[PDB]
């Protein structure tokens, strides 16, 4: 659930 | 007179904007080129995707946004991203053209470009109007930045949980903006109201976009053309 | 002498290739531009995504592939897509450069370009070698096309269901290829064997790619750069 | 499950 956003938010 | 910590919030917010706004629009050569079917969907999909990463970088530097739980940070970004993109895009908007001049000649999007990206005038009319409204407010850099931060920290968005904590932040942001206008912006007796009405208009644009995006993403020949981050942020998950 | 329906299969297969192979490589200007981090990942992601749609268009025109259930057509495409792309890419490969010359100068990918797309030499060594092997076979157009169709119609792929029906098709394809070589290709006494060994090599390249792709897609800063169709075809769903 | 492939395959 939301893989990219979690990354971008460090 | 503005406060010390009030000034600290403006300083850290202006800096966040400078780190996440490329005044040279130079990374636009790295997108899928514009064409003029839905000829402009690839290039403008890449534009929005690029801008989402800038909006996340800006948010990550808003004082206290980082301290929210990761869920709440997602819920705020997922719902306000498009509004902060409409907000920051005022910087490249021009009353003189009624288009967005982003550096070079092929990166000037007038209204006919944006219809070729799968959107109707019932979104572009309220959008272009919004931009000349916001452009006529001649906002200081300090105010433009504060308005983005306040649009981000709204508790009344779908999925937020710490309504109280986010509401604290947002109120701390409007105290600064009200103080700044009143003390550093001559002839802004009504300006803060005009800015809060702009947030209202933004909610209306969000709805219209969310409706037209839903149509564009249920047909795979078009959603195909979108990027994974765009699908994620504008996806309903 | 070749049969009538055998000739019909070659005619319909050659045509499928002409409809799905742009000898002008002109749609390459529509990709995200090459750069030379993972500088070449965006452009080559767009290359593979483009090619997947050509491979689907080719498959849709293989006689009898259309009559398979939609599940089986997906299971064959999901597993052979990368092999048919390595196969068709021989057309732009050049022994003279050891690169893929796709029209213009910026669309010439040598081996150092492809490492900047997140792949190691343990994929590129067997890949470049494979291409000079296939290039040295001086295949007729009729044979190159038949080999792609036979790589697609393999029953021994993950997820296929009608192993018997797909096996019929594939055998009907190798009868044509064996007849064609024996009757229309002077000095091809060993060529059909050399081609079946090429399918074996392709399976090995598939594994290596599937391993390096799995690594590239578990880090979101890279999977971000991929397209939705690439994520879907190479996804494990 | 496989939205795009289903479309492309008519
Ligand atoms: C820094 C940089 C520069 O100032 C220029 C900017 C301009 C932004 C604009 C004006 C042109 C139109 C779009 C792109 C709009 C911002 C978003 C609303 C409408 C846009 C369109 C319809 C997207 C449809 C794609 C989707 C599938 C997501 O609906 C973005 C800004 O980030
Ligand atoms: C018509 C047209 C032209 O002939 C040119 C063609 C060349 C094809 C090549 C040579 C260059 C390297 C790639 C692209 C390779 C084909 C696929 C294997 C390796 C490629 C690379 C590593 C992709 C990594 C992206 C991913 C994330 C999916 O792993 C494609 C063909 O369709």
């Amino acid at each position: 659930k939301h893989k990219i956003l979690h990354r971008l938010l460090q | 007179m503005l406060s010390d910590e009030q000034m600290q919030i403006i300083n850290s917010l202006v800096e966040a904007h400078h780190k996440t706004y490329d005044d040279s629009y130079s990374d636009f050569v790295r997108f899928r080129p514009p064409v003029r079917r839905l000829s402009m969907l690839p290039h403008l999909a890449d534009l929005v995707s690029y801008s989402i990463q800038k909006v996340i970088g800006f948010a990550k530097m808003i004082p206290g946004f980082r301290d929210l739980t990761a869920e709440d940070q997602i819920a705020l970004l997922k719902s306000s991203a498009i509004e902060i993109i409409m907000l920051r895009s005022n910087q490249s908007f021009s009353l003189e053209d009624m288009s967005w001049s982003c550096g070079g000649p092929d990166f000037k999007y007038c209204i006919n470009d944006v219809t070729k990206a799968g959107h109707t005038l019932e979104l572009l009319e309220p959008l272009v109007k919004f931009q000349v409204g916001l452009k006529k407010l001649k906002l200081h850099e300090e105010e433009h930045v504060l308005l983005m931060a306040i649009c981000l920290l709204s508790p009344d968005r779908p999925g937020v949980q710490d309504h109280v904590r986010i509401e604290a932040l947002q109120d701390r942001l409007c105290d600064v903006l009200q103080a700044y206008i009143r003390i550093q912006h001559p002839g802004g007796r009504l300006l803060y109201a005009k800015m809060i009405q702009k947030l209202a208009d933004l909610r209306s644009l969000n709805e219209e976009h969310s409706k037209q995006y839903r149509s564009l993403s249920f047909q795979p020949e078009h959603s195909m053309q979108l990027t994974p981050l765009v699908l994620e942020v504008f996806g309903s998950e």
